DNA sequence: ATCAATATCCACCTGCAGATTCTACCAAAAGTGTATTTGGAAACTGCTCCATCAAAAGGCATGTTCAGCGGAATTCCGCTGAACATGCCTTTTGATGGAGCAGTTTCCAAATACACTTTTGGTAGAATCTGCAGGTGGATATTGAT
DNA sequence: ATCAATATCCACCTGCAGATTCTACCAAAAGTGTATTTGGAAACTGCTCCATCAAAAGGCATGTTCAGCGGAATTCCGCTGAACATGCCTTTTGATGGAGCAGTTTCCAAATACACTTTTGGTAGAATCTGCAGGTGGATATTGAT
């Protein structure tokens, strides 16, 4: 009972993480202001594949979103994923 | 050489919404190609959907699932609202 | 007496049937199927026509060409990203103009 | 008290992380973020750990993409800087933006 | 030739329409290298669909299944 | 009487405000059916086209252009140029992920 | 009595392949040259991205194929890469690329 | 509770190519989806064109002519050959 | 600020290509009742795996200081493109026969599919086997100050 | 170029988590024999596809000129990288309660194929119907010189 209260986790998405996912993708500076951009991209891409994905567990009559349910909505949104079952 | 479209119902639509207002021919046979797109999406998704849940059979559910995951936002709650008027209105019916 | 008349449609119940049938999509097509698809053809429809009606009353023409299908489409922020992969042919674009290439007034 | 000049080591750095494979965000923190977004759309759901892992997968994939094309963004403007106006060049070309 | 027939002035209106006020001179022959790439992937797969269903003519519904299927859904011709 | 003559750029803006209210077909048939043919040629010899396929063929390669050339113009003024050239075509092309 | 494979020459299993074309409803029949003729291009492409993938564990001094390796392979590999142009391979990381402009000044 | 997985042949094939090479789990499960992933599109290409052509049978012909469209120029050519050569094969016997 | 060259706009006019209504064909469909089947919903329920948290341990986030050097304003000017006018090559439209090649119907043989029922190639779990992650240390390599 | 602070490579070392091997069941492949079809082959017709002359003239190509765009060089303010110190919070491993999920069994509402019947939807000779593309006059706006 009684979950706590999820709230502000974007900013869970650290500043250093940031870095590194610019350095994976070959970026040598990064100006100050790109944090808070990227932080907003990425809730907007989570949103668009965590709603496909509840529809998809709703559909089934289900209360547990499954990797399949992850997989179908990245595949929908022509983001296909492979690894995991799908 | 008898070739089906959705013309004649697409005009029938056309005269509820605008009484007056005709349309091309171009215009009708690209409001054909829309139709047929819109069918395909839909029907390919509620296709997806039943397999994915492994059943055999696509219904209304499906349907309106298929409509949810493909259309934006507002066109969704009121296409699901005209497809559940629609059957609630077809099964009050002798 | 009309299955597109019981459910209170202009849009083809039977033919959607059919479709659907023939279209190997699943083994079996429930009744109500075809009537909740039939519904949702129709409303987008209306939707595009109600809109491609304003266009065309607006550029004073009485009859819907493929322009007032574009300008309809681009212009409602949801049917374009519905039809965000589709060209409709003789549709022509959007007047628009990028602010950097005006002249200075 | 020896100083690398600046971009000596992020250049080191862009080499180290393109080498690996891990997973570069936090992950309690990345499953926090998907839980609240998901209770904002539904109350009650559950989630099988792997279906956390495969959206973390695809959302860093889908980042590490995204800076490639913005640093492409920024080389174009005679910049080695990334800026907002980079990230938002890339998206409206690839069509995920108006 | 041909793709040579696709001439500069045609090459700007069509820039005019996309909002483009001014042109370099390299970009003539680079938009026609576009444009042929362009049309080799799409009659290449409207050709195979003609072979497929073992024709000789190129139809509108063969253009319109190639250009589908390369994520260029065209309304206008059928299908 | 007479000498005049419109600034550069101006002239520039008409054709533009003029092509955007359009939407007929900007390239001239003729030459395009001959390059159409010609690239189905080294596919499959000996081909025939139903008028409308040529058509349809146009419209979709003029909406590209198009598109591409608005895409380009991004490009271009995002490096403060209001000329677009070869490598903005290049950027907007790899980003989209047609490769380079 | 030998197997549909065995007697098409394949490792991958026609019986199998046969048996998910038909719940697919891709269509209402399914020819028996089918499965086979799909199951020979499945199992060319395997062995394509895997004689890549087992070259590419070679060169890192590995013994066990993992998800890097089958990456190194289709990135590397200007068709495969086009194939799985929209593919998103789990741990598979990207390939090393530094832009010019971007390294220590001269020449 | 049971699946299906193309996992003992992706390892066949790997002993074929590399003797001496194994395979990690992690691997074996992306070697799974890409099989699983180009079924589907060869598939659907088949199912696609098959209606298109108002067949109601998917043959070798439309395994091949949906793998010409969607495998890139020489691989193709290759898988082509493959299975054209595995149905005169198949065919052969018996 | 004052002209004057041109562009753009509105009102009106009307033939005709293309649109909406008339209409009779008629194959094609949509649809109703029936007898056969079955897809899949509660109700029960074994028991997987998900939520939650705590201890310990240290990796890594946070916040500050310092200054290297990136980005961008200003100025300038070379020369590339835009505008325009001349000359004519080439597209466009329509009237026009020659023929390729779609697509329909009929006959029919090869080639499906479903229920039977026999045999074994996978799969899950138990047992057996080993590649390589991660620590150590040390020789070589790269940076950056002087 | 010389020397010092640091990072990078890599080869050996080693416990172990994860992979490759052995086992007794069971979905699920694989031969037959009907009973049934799909769709190919051919003769065949006529829709339109191709190649073309012929006016009318609309655009393309070329050339001249110069407005103004784009980019190089120089400068310097302040942003962002590097590094350090501190300690918070993530990670890994268990430990537990139980929410849910999926796999049989039972069974009723709902779907299918056939067969038969009535009509809507497609077509097209038909033509009357009619919106608006183009063309003209004349008023006002835009642009750019002076
Ligand atoms: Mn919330
Ligand atoms: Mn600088
Ligand atoms: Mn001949
Ligand atoms: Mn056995
Ligand atoms: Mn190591
Ligand atoms: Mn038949
Ligand atoms: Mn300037
Ligand atoms: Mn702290
Ligand atoms: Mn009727
Ligand atoms: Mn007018
Ligand atoms: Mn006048």
């Amino acid at each position: 009972r009684h979950r706590k209260v999820l709230r502000d986790n974007i900013q869970g998405i650290t500043k250093p993480a940031i870095r590194r996912l610019a350095r994976r993708g070959g970026v040598k500076r990064i100006s100050g202001l790109i944090y808070e951009e990227t932080r907003g991209v990425l809730k907007v891409f989570l949103e668009n594949v965590i709603r496909d994905a509840v529809t998809y567990t709703e559909h089934a009559k289900r209360k547990t979103v499954t990797a399949m349910d992850v997989v179908y909505a990245l595949k929908r949104q022509g983001r296909t994923l492979y690894g995991f079952g799908g | 050489t008898r070739k089906e479209s959705y013309a004649i119902y697409v005009y029938k639509v056309l005269k509820q919404v605008h009484p007056d207002t005709g349309i091309s021919s171009k215009a009708m046979s690209i409001m054909n190609s829309f139709v047929n797109d819109v069918f395909e999406r839909i029907a390919g998704e509620a296709s997806r959907l039943a397999h994915y849940n492994k059943r055999s059979t696509i219904t209304s559910r499906e349907i309106q699932t298929a409509v949810r995951l493909l259309l934006p936002g507002e066109l969704a709650k009121h296409a699901v609202s005209e497809g559940t008027k629609a059957v609630t209105k077809y099964t009050s019916a002798k | 007496k009309t299955r597109s008349s019981r459910a209170g449609l202009q849009f083809p119940v039977g033919r959607v049937h059919r479709l659907l049938r023939k279209g190997n999509y699943a083994e079996r097509v429930g009744a109500g199927a075809p009537v909740y698809l039939a519904a949702v053809l129709e409303y987008l429809t209306a939707e595009i026509l109600e809109l491609a009606g304003n266009a065309a009353r607006d550029n004073k023409k009485t009859r819907i060409i493929p322009r007032h299908l574009q300008l309809a489409v681009r212009n409602d922020e949801e049917l374009n990203k519905l039809l965000g992969r589709v060209t409709i042919a003789q549709g022509g674009v959007l007047p628009n103009i990028q602010s950097v290439l005006l002249p200075k007034k | 008290p020896h100083r690398y000049r600046p971009g000596t080591v992020a250049l080191r750095e862009i080499r180290r992380y393109q080498k690996s494979t891990e997973l570069l965000i936090r992950k309690l923190p990345f499953q926090r973020l998907v839980r609240e977004i998901a209770q904002d759309f539904k109350t009650d759901l559950r989630f099988q750990s792997s279906a956390v892992m495969a959206l973390q997968e695809a959302s860093e994939a889908y980042l590490v993409a995204l800076f490639e094309d913005t640093n492409l963004c920024a080389i174009h403007a005679k910049r080695v800087t990334i800026m907002p106006k980079d990230i938002q060049l890339a998206r409206r070309i690839r069509g995920e933006r108006a």
